[PDB]
């Protein structure tokens, strides 16, 4: 039944029944929701799961990505390595205020409400320090 | 808990200094090393008939101070394992409840203490396992990690070296043993011949066993010229691999551009997590793009990447003129 | 033939495990190695006066089990040579009808069996040729292939090393022989001097022969400082070549993009073949383009490649903008 | 006589009698037959046989290519290496259905009728497995 | 001061020749080297009972000429320290007023002169410190600078080599000492075992101490095969690092394009200096750009620059088209 | 002269085979080598009391055949020096009229013939200079050219190795001599100490001289661990340089595209020459461009080129867009 | 007070009070004074002090640059290395006429009046030779 | 007097008396004679003698080039290396007919009359073989 629900999502992209998702199908569904990816961003996204290298996503590749999410060990390690960039002490901790600065000032910045939900979800200590390795296991569970 | 907080902060400082070495705060490490070294020094000064009283009293005082200091160091290590609270002892339990390096050192320490209190072998083999206790550094294996990585990288080819070298050893030992079996009494057996061959091909050359006939001498010279190099390859292979790896370390640490990729990966992961089907599938794809860009900056970014983006960018350039071309042709002509 | 198919499938599995090693199914290899090693172990434990009865019975039982196991292994190898049928025995005949590794092992096995059944030399030299029988792995030459490639690559320069080293050997041996001929009795002849020179320049240095006069000592020191390095170059050259080749192996296997090129090449070859003059000439040219692209993706792709398409891409850019410029002139102005 | 027949084909390209084939002559004959190579594809084709490096094919180069076809040992080895990409067992076999998938789904895909003729021409075993090394010798004979 | 100017110009020439070596004017260096070498030669020719009169008179005459020449050389060095005037003696004072290489040589010279005038140890240890006086070249450390840089670059990994080697030394010495303690009298103590282990693992192999039992022989062979390579790694690591650094030097001298960057930097610095707030802030930013471009050309310019500039330039080109495209759509359609 | 032409053509063939080795026609080289080697073989078989008659007759017959063959080979070499005519003898005179390798071999040959016809020293030292006569290959220095180039490239750094090694030798020899002067009789003098130090630091380790006190042993161990590596650096440096140079040879032989550049250079040179002021100045500038492009293709082509040509092409493209933009502005808007 | 004067200059660039200087703010103030930097020159200038890598200068970065000027040891060494390019003797001297040639003929050439002031400011010796290392300390003081 | 004649040629390029030759001055004189160099060819030509790297030729650089012509040892060696590309025998000879093919079919091809003068000037042997190393010394004399 989980496979059938993935198939129904896959068919929203591949409305023609061709069994593939190209940049046209992916980007069309995304822009209908009000997103505006570039062509190079749509190619990068498809390339992450396109083993055949022909610029498409087929259902086996789609199902694999959906079943896996972030649960794999590669994801847990890399996310933990990203936090460690901002942990100079090396003790596995990061300050709530330092997490807030990085999340709202670097990269694809989180909004205030996004970052508020993120700090609420981490079981912050009374000092104001966050143990990010248990934060990584909650996102990889 | 402010005074408790400050005391716990000093405690975490001492935890790092006993746990992670730094540029300057290596005095604890160097003093533990000096303790073990001095103990080995009087151990070697023993067994030459000086343990009469001057080496013996030194042994007693050093064993006393050593047992005392390692007891308190184990205490302080476990007692400062974590941060202020909930880490100091709790992730202490979390770590040592099941660890192949936590309670084993305790077992060794208590067993040696029991043996000493209630010959040379016990004392010395205890001490060298204490040099392993200072191997502990960088999780018992920093140097071991490095060496293992480099050895494993050159596996098949070290295997070539070892295997050809061992064939030459066996076959040369046999041929010289046959050529020297009658006259020379050094080559009594074939095991003697292997001893001679091992000492020769490694270029130690003690000289206790040596060919005497001209046939044996010629065979030994030929097989030496042919196998000495094979017994010296592993050092050359490993040394060159070492130097190359250092050069590459320079090359790649010159990149290290994980400022935005670092932060963006955590954001794509949080956005995906906070989703909880098509909307989720899009966030998974973006998460996977961010994880790759995050790894790439460290080391997967290479020279192939340049050409990858060249093709992409220049095809865009070719089609940019074509965008204008279609326009021109459809209107003006 | 379904039961036959399944039995033949298990048979092909055992063929691969006895033929191609893998990550885990190396137990047959390691056990054959252990058999040969243990046989060599009691061979070396012999010739020290222990073959009285305990080494002799062990020799008998090991020769018995060894003859039995290699007989059945030869049987199984030939009997599992191919797949289920038409390969199991037929390309078996196709392979061993004329092969420099198929029937030679049989000849060796039967000759040794005849010699043993119906001194130390026969037993041992048979055993070491059995270590060659385990050289058989990877067609008798995996390690040999690697070593030969690397040696051949550095040919001229190994030649330099060898030749300069040998000149220094000869000339130094002569000079020290002249300087030590009268006093020292070690240097009785010139052949003795060559023995001394070989042992010295390889840095074995047994010490049985040694210069005694000051002139001879000075000459020996000078020629040692000058030639020892030449006798150590080959190991350094080969080791560095080895490490460099490993690094390059990393570099090029990071590419390895022959998914589509592989298909493309088979397709252009089929299309050319199925033609059976101008139409054929075009298919030959396309086949040759596909064969090149197929090799390139593995390793011929270089750094010149990057700029080969740079110039090409800029030429396209130039072409289209020039066509646009003339277009503008024609219509707008 | 075989040389004269190659010369007559060569003269269809080089209609001016200049003794050379450029991208103009090659591409013109190709498009007359309804092919549509790009300029970069015409340059690659000429470059495979142009030893002088001046962008032309002369008759000695043309004759060499035509006399050789795929009979050389380099062609036999590389074609066999291409099949081996798709032989994971390492036994020199590939399934008829796996050959069909690769031929019609990767690269310059074969049509159904092309791939039908290709599988008919290989002496397929009763299991459905193809010994591709004898398939390579039939194309290199 | 024209005659003074010419004399001072000849004096600065002699200052460079005594200070900076060149392609041809190395005769002063080679003669000082020859003086020290010849003095060491008669020092070694002494202590074999030849200082009767022929070595002794040579010692007297050489000590005489040496004291004289180094006195005048110190005089000329300080007296030619700088240029014509205001540098000859004044920056001479500026340099030697507080320098760890200026007055120390004077102290050594006067102390040795006092000792000699008003056994072998004094003479010889004075002479070797004079070979350090010729170490002085390139500020006492040209070779030392090079070696230190290369050693420091490979620090962690030389540490791996040393530390594993020393563990093998200790543990092997112990095991062989236990295996050979009873029978063999060479291994009287454990200190003897360390002497044997050091001589073995370095592959010197004197042969004075040697295992005699089979257990000890087997242990020695195993530990030799395992540790000899570790004692030979440092040479391989350093040699490969040396060769790699030379290759990189070729590439660094291929660049070195500081014709205009040099001028540019001096100009931006002068323009900033001559300012003496927003106008100044702009000149500081331009100065910092010029300092970077000035360093980059020498070495910091990497491959990343090319990739970055590709993206930049490609986007400039794409933006060019984009501006034109919007224009076209506005007017023509 | 057609028959003369054919005979001269065969003569030029034999000139190349005696002058330039090839893949297959090395039989003359290998036979000259075998002649010299066999002569050295009976020379070494002499001086062990076998020149009674069997070695002596062999010496006579080999000296006879050797004198004969080298006479005719010199004849044929000079007589085939050039091509058919005007080169065979005339540029023969042009070459040997003044050459440091032409008439010197003749002088050596005639002098040795005079000495032999009208002890071991003459015969042998003549023979080894004949191995130099086979050094002649590739103008006496192919291997020498290669080795000299690589040594010269790493000059400063080999100097570092040698100089640090020699300081350690001297200072260690002195310290051990002082520590062992009284008890041990091996270290009678300081020259003995240098002999011991040379044999130790090169890791020959004869064992005739060996420290006996514990102070001397400790000093020897320390200085061994510190200097053995320095005496082994030169081999490592040279070997790594060798391997790197081979890798670079591959890299650059992959380019080697001097067909058209070489062809164009001759044309620009002829066009400049045939001029015989502004017109000439232009031809000189074009000649200089063609000479550079001709060299570049071989090896000056670097990675700097890539960067340079990217910028050039990018700006050409940008300039073309500027033309297009100004057109649009002028007409449409 | 020195910090407040830097803040007042910083606010001329960042007139909106956003706490950042982009290429827009920097280049606008520069062109108002009659300078004409290119976009790539404005990016290089900001990149020299932008640690966050987001294309801006904030006040802490601005203050650091203004407080430091050329007084740091890196500046003294690099400026001295630039003079040494033109000191072949290696004696730490350069001729007044050679300095004049390099300053007015290479790079962003100094005007005659600029270079006249520069040679006046160096305490030129009677020969006409300039000790540039004391010239470097006057600009780094 | 030779220097003054070089100066008079140099002044035809630098008609303004600025002491420099740029691509404008060089290319203008060349096109007046009916030559048509490209801009990239004019930059390459100036770059061969522009030590200052500022895109100009000054009179000292012009005089050096004119005084030297091809007489230097680098020119003799490189020209001789170019002939050796076409000498497979390695005997220092090349056939008259092979020289003719290379001169008129590769590179900036010589006309028939140019190549006729070139073969007339080499003292051709009776066989038809050219000793090109003495041909190189006549162009480097
Ligand atoms: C024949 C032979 C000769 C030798 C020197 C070795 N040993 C090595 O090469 C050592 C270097 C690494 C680390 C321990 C090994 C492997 C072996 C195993 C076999
Ligand atoms: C003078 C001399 C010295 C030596 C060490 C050798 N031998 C080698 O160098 C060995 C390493 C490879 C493998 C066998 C050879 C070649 C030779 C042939 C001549
Ligand atoms: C175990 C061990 C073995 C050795 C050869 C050394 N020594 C070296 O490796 C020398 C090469 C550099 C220069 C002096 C050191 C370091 C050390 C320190 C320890
Ligand atoms: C201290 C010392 C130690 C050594 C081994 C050498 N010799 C070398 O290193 C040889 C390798 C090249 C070729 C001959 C030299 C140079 C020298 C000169 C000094
Ligand atoms: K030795
Ligand atoms: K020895
Ligand atoms: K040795």
């Amino acid at each position: 039944e989980q496979i059938a629900e993935f198939k129904e999502a896959f068919s929203l992209f591949d409305k023609d029944g061709d069994g593939t998702i190209t940049t046209k199908e992916l980007g069309t569904v995304m822009r209908s929701l009000g997103q505006n990816p570039t062509e190079a961003e749509l190619q990068d996204m498809i390339n992450e799961v396109d083993a055949d290298g022909n610029g498409t996503i087929d259902f086996p590749e789609f199902l694999t990505m959906m079943a896996r999410k972030m649960k794999d060990t590669d994801s847990e390690e890399e996310i933990r390595e990203a936090f460690r960039v901002f942990d100079k002490d090396g003790n596995g901790y990061i300050s709530a205020a330092e997490l807030r600065h990085v999340m709202t000032n670097l990269g694809e910045k989180l909004t205030d409400e996004e970052v508020d939900e993120m700090i609420r979800e981490a079981d912050i200590d009374g000092d104001g320090q966050v143990n990010y390795e248990e934060f990584v296991q909650m996102m990889t569970a | 808990s402010a005074a408790h907080k400050r005391y716990r902060r000093l405690q975490n400082w001492v935890y790092n200094v006993l746990e992670r070495p730094r540029g300057w705060a290596f005095v604890y490490h160097v003093f533990i090393f000096l303790l073990v070294f001095s103990c080995l020094v009087l151990s070697v000064l023993s067994t030459i008939q000086e343990h009469q009283e001057l080496a013996n009293e030194c042994l007693l005082i050093l064993e006393f101070v050593m047992i005392v200091v390692f007891g308190l160091e184990y205490i302080v290590r476990v007692w400062s394992a974590g941060c202020c609270c909930r880490y100091r002892g709790w992730q202490g339990r979390f770590r040592f409840a099941r660890k192949p390096f936590c309670v084993i050192d305790f077992i060794v320490f208590v067993a040696s203490v029991a043996v000493i209190a209630a010959a040379t072998s016990a004392l010395r083999s205890m001490r060298f396992l204490q040099i392993l206790r200072m191997v502990r550094m960088d999780r018992r294996g920093g140097t071991w990690k490095l060496l293992g990585s480099v050895v494993y990288a050159h596996s098949k080819e070290l295997i070539t070296a070892w295997y050809i070298g061992f064939l030459v050893l066996i076959f040369a030992s046999f041929l010289v043993y046959l050529a020297e079996k009658d006259a020379n009494s050094d080559f009594s057996s074939y095991a003697d011949s292997l001893w001679w061959g091992t000492i020769t091909l490694t270029t130690i050359g003690y000289g206790d066993k040596t060919p005497h006939t001209w046939l044996g001498r010629v065979l030994a010279a030929g097989f030496a010229l042919l196998g000495i190099s094979f017994f010296a390859l592993p050092a050359g292979i490993l040394g060159s691999g070492f130097a190359l790896k250092v050069q590459e370390q320079h090359r790649q640490k010159h990149f290290e551009k994980r400022r935005m990729p670092a932060a963006n990966l955590i954001q794509a992961a949080w956005r995906l997590y906070s989703t909880d089907t098509v909307i989720r599938s899009i966030r998974i794809l973006k998460f996977l793009v961010a994880k790759r860009k995050f790894k790439e900056t460290l080391r997967p970014y290479d020279v192939k990447d340049v050409i990858e983006q060249y093709s992409a960018g220049h095809l865009d350039m070719l089609g940019r003129i074509k965008s204008l071309q279609t326009r021109v042709d459809q209107i003006v002509g």
